[PDB]
């Protein structure tokens, strides 16, 4: 449920004896964690929201020039003057011109004016801050089983039923206890810091289009700033790229506005992450976090179900995901009651030898009513598959044939793993997580190693990352002492995966 | 930006009543809310500050309440020093704004 | 009004998709490729430059890289 | 005791500017912020604007953006409001009020209010008339 | 939409003055010191690369010059 | 004289878009929208789920588009060596105090 | 709440196009599938077509091909039927109604439907009549 | 497509009587049916969704059933309001059809 055709998704477990399952939660995919005991789980990062944003320096990129002014002023009498830079909604600069016989001042030679003009302006940049505080997660999980077709459409009615919950983490209440009634509690406590590293974030709503920014280029933007204004005419500073001045060949100066820079921001944008529903209420897609998450209380509801013997009817042709998995929509009336219901597979029957991956552990039917759906999945074995489900003579049996190899699976989880190691860095450590040594050996290495990666080789570009590599290559084989010249290979190869990222 | 609506719009009731009037805003306004009434030609006069909370030397004939957007003054008892015009405004975000009033008369 | 920080310089690195990626990752190539179509003749002028740095027959290729490399955006 | 006074009332031509007055008395005067909230003689109140009287900080509402200027005046403990460019509108009476814990130079509204957030001196209020 | 020509790359070495050439003959060297004023540990990034390539004690600045002049705008 | 060739414009505007939803197999999005040019369109593989009707499901796809108004045209004439123009003024020393244009 | 409403009934000519507009309320105008069904005074009801409010995605039946043609309005919440070429037949009253789980842009029927399937909004009828 | 009766063509009772309609098609359409009843000059009433499935604010009055390709609807007890024409219609395979009618009339 919740979880299904939405690849990217992964199913991590828990050596059973102390809930320990700390996850990645990813507000770009699912998570489904299993165990023996303790109904399978899914959770998924609906939203990320952010309450109050504060007005740091806004930019404008559309100004209007009015009023000239030159002021010319003779070779010797000092330079310009001109009043109207008296003020500074003017913007003005100072130039020496060619002033010659014929042209007034009875001298000649190099004199000066200060050509200059009102700076109005329109299309303001609110380039507000937001802190690592009154940011606000918005998650929903939901356990199977039960509820025929999950399916987010009607969620409403959803989170106040059992199967799914909907659940808001704030950095002041990190600890949330998922109740779900006649399943259990499913504690969840999480980082609301270490998420997308805030506090180096702004929030840019330039044309009603929002987005985030790494506040260090926020600030590095050369254009006008209201630098922290509120209400009062805008003073705008620096005033001067916005604008353009020119001057004939030696005289006449004039102005140029250089009209709006919007889509040159644009352009210039192309590292920041879009932003929605901004109102009181700033709304942003994914950002990642750490959640670990306790079986404290998860009753399964049923264990001491019957095994409702009517006969059960597939209805959707069960069709698998990329991790392997196949899930089925199984319809049947014929019995009643809160019915437990089997489900397994086999390669012979006579046997059932229930073998491979049961996922949906518990399947519970609620009522009376006719063919209820019974949605749920299991994950059959690398070859052909014998997918069994009713009880016994009149059960419902399908070939599936995963074909999907016992290695192609390592093949599988260790690119989805490397992918992982990439985008959340030292974060895709406890992604399976115990509490384990070595696990915290690995966070430990990656949390120094990769953060020196950070601060040696800051921001590397597509392009940058991939010659760098390429050239760190080309070095590796050429040196003598392995030594240095593995490690020119090692870095070499961590550049160029890098360059293997999510873009493709 | 912060669209509060202030009902009714007028009253008129005897000397003795309870009368209650509401405003619900458009935005989130926690506890940032504030209650006056007005004479014409007046100072207007000590209710309400904090939506809940009775300032001193205001008789307790007046109470406040109200928790996330929509917030219920009341008069316990009706009396002749009561027709005023009566205001509720916000406090947050600063485009202050004000209700445009809730009018009384005595029978 | 060089709107001087393309933002690219200060990625976030986060699973949803960014501003403008779609044309961001190949921009920059479109940009140096362009630019020695439109100035081919700086090709030999890179060589006869770079053959004459670094001496190695492989750092050679590493400052033709250096020249093809400056020419095109800081121009 | 904590009070507050305005101006007499005052009329000016339309496109004028209009300063009143605002005295405080009873309290130490760099110690609330000033309010400035205007009223129509029919409409309800609309705030106009804050300054504070330490150092002569500022802000108001777009409704105003242009026109008017608060300024402060330690020495006589008093808040001056200009209003420029007059128009039609602008027949109202004002009020200035003191408010809350002023501790800097601001409105400074996220930290706690009321306790007469603005309401122990809103004077007398000043009516002024814009025509010829 | 990359408004990728910048038009310095076709100068016209003409006696009137250019279009915006005031800010221009500045704009690239306030773009790089920006840029490493905002990311400064790749200067030492920047300075084990270079040093580990042309072995000359001259070339090694000028793999510096390289690293520090691909950084900026390519970014 | 100066003949007109093509203009530019960078100033467009949009309206009545369209997507065009299709299954994962039933080939892909057609949008009769699309039949236009002063339409813009581009075509594009979106997920396709189940509870999303489409009794199959996976990667389906549709046809995103609206229409392409603007304004703001940007006149690029060009010019040709002939039916340009020179206009010079020449002056002779010795009289004419203040000669000054 | 709610409710579907049509434009006043119409009289055209034959061979013209008459557009009737389908104003929705009390509910989100993207969630629910539009369909226009047709009703000769003495026949029954059949179904014309459906539209979604959302990205203005269309169907009908060969019974109207290539002169049905069916738009959206996201502003007012509003869908536009235009029938092309009119002809003695199309002398009727049509009805538009409000449908199920409009997810996406379609008519989406191998999932379920009911609930009011599009019976809620069935609005007052648009009667036109096409003559001279 | 899809072909589907609606018997009778046309009824008459008294009130307080229960009355039934038949709908079979010739498709399998097993819950994909809805029941609406329309006077002249009318939006129709709600009536069925589901072929088995009271809608909120009808009157227990009504019910509806069945289940593979014919479909049964009644009124308990006749009444002045239920006059108007009974129509049955499918919602699968979308070429949506629906009855021609069943008419009612009181005595
Ligand atoms: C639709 O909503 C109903 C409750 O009204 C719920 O039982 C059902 O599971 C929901 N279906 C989907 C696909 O969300």
């Amino acid at each position: 449920i919740r979880c299904i055709g939405v690849s990217n998704r992964d199913f991590v477990e828990g050596m059973s004896g102390g809930t320990w399952v700390d996850v990645v939660l990813e507000h770009g995919g699912c998570v489904t964690v299993m165990a023996q005991d303790k109904p399978t789980v899914d959770i998924e990062l609906v939203t990320t929201t952010v309450s109050n944003m504060a007005e740091v320096r806004s930019y404008c990129y559309e100004a209007s020039i009015s009023d000239m002014a030159s002021d010319s002023r003779c070779p010797t009498q000092g330079e310009a003057y001109l009043d109207k830079q008296s003020d500074t909604q003017y913007v003005c600069k100072r130039t020496l011109v060619d002033r010659g016989w014929g042209n007034g001042c009875g001298l000649f030679g190099k004199g000066s004016l200060v050509t200059c003009a009102k700076f109005a302006c329109s299309k303001k940049m609110t380039g507000k801050s937001i802190q690592p505080e009154n940011l606000e997660y918005r998650i929903m999980l939901s356990v199977h089983g039960s509820q025929h077709s999950g399916m987010i459409v009607n969620d409403t009615g959803h989170e106040t039923d059992e199967n799914r919950a909907k659940v808001e983490i704030t950095p002041n209440s990190p600890r949330a206890e998922a109740t779900l009634g006649g399943f259990g509690s499913l504690g969840l406590d999480c980082e609301p810091r270490t998420g997308l590293d805030f506090s180096d974030l702004y929030y840019l709503t330039m044309n009603n289009k929002h987005w985030l920014v790494h506040k260090e280029w926020f600030h590095d933007i050369p254009l006008p700033w209201h630098a922290g204004a509120d209400t009062g005419t805008p003073h705008w500073n620096n005033k001067e790229a916005l604008v353009e001045f020119k001057d004939a060949h030696a005289k006449r100066q004039t102005v140029v506005v250089l009209g709006s820079q919007e889509g040159a921001v644009h352009t210039a944008l192309a590292g920041a992450l879009e932003a929605e529903m901004d109102g009181a209420k700033g709304r942003l897609s994914s950002g990642h976090l750490k959640c670990r998450l306790k079986m404290d209380k998860l009753r399964l509801k049923g264990v001491s179900y019957s095994l409702c013997t009517a006969a059960f009817t597939f209805t959707k042709i069960p069709a698998e995901t990329l991790h392997g998995t196949v899930t089925v929509e199984v319809q049947y009336a014929g019995t009643d009651g809160p019915c437990k219901v089997p489900a397994q597979m086999a390669v012979d029957m006579q046997t059932l030898t229930p073998v491979g991956r049961l996922i949906t552990a518990n399947p519970v039917i609620t009522e009376s009513t006719e063919n209820s759906k019974m949605m749920l999945e299991l994950d059959p074995p690398f070859g052909d598959s014998y997918i069994v489900i009713g009880v016994g003579e009149k059960k419902i049996t399908h070939h599936w044939h995963r074909s999907g190899s016992t290695i192609g699976k390592a093949f599988e989880a260790t690119v989805r793993g490397a992918k992982r190691m990439a985008v959340l860095g030292d974060t895709a450590w406890d992604f399976g997580s115990v509490g384990g040594a070595l696990n915290s050996l690995g966070k430990g290495i990656h949390q120094i190693f990769g953060a020196a990666f950070k601060s040696l080789f800051g921001g590397m570009s597509w392009f940058s990352q991939i010659l760098i590599g390429t050239l760190l290559m080309w070095l590796g084989l050429n040196t003598k002492n392995g030594s240095i010249s593995l490690m020119c290979l090692a870095l070499g190869g961590v550049l160029i995966f890098l360059s293997t990222a999510v873009s493709a | 930006d912060i669209q509060l609506t202030q009902s009714p719009s007028s009253l008129s009731a005897s000397v003795g009543d309870r009368v209650t009037f509401t405003c619900q805003a458009s935005q989130d306004i926690r506890k940032y809310l504030n209650w006056y009434q007005q004479k014409p030609g007046k100072a207007p006069k000590l209710l309400i500050y904090d939506a809940s909370n009775l300032k001193t030397g205001v008789p307790s004939r007046f109470s406040g309440s109200g928790s996330g957007t929509d917030f219920t003054f009341t008069i316990s008892s009706l009396q002749p020093e009561d027709v005023a015009t009566y205001y509720c405004q916000q406090f947050d975000d600063l485009p202050i704004t004000f209700g445009q009033g809730t009018r009384l008369q005595i029978k | 009004a060089v709107t001087l920080p393309s933002h690219s310089t200060r990625k976030l690195q986060t699973r949803s998709q960014t501003w403008l990626e779609s044309r961001e990752y190949t921009k920059h190539l479109i940009r140096v490729e362009n630019w020695i179509f439109r100035n081919p003749g700086f090709a030999l002028a890179a060589a006869a430059i770079a053959w004459l740095l670094g001496s190695s027959t492989s750092q050679k290729v590493i400052y033709l890289v250096m020249i093809l490399l400056i020419a095109p955006a800081y121009s | 005791e904590v009070q507050l006074v305005q101006s007499g009332p005052d009329v000016e031509k339309p496109g004028a500017s209009v300063k009143v007055s605002c005295k405080a008395s009873g309290y130490t005067f760099t110690s609330n912020y000033i309010h400035w909230v205007r009223q129509a003689p029919g409409q309800g109140l609309e705030w106009m604007g804050v300054i504070n009287p330490r150092g002569g900080s500022t802000a108001s509402a777009q409704k105003f953006q242009g026109r008017i200027t608060m300024t402060r005046d330690t020495s006589t403990s008093t808040v001056y409001m200009e209003l420029s460019s007059l128009r039609s509108d602008d027949t109202a009476v004002y009020y200035c009020a003191r408010g809350g814990r002023a501790l800097f130079y601001d409105s400074y509204t996220t930290p706690r209010d009321g306790g007469s957030w603005w309401f122990d001196p809103w004077g007398q209020g000043s009516l002024v008339t814009v025509s010829s």
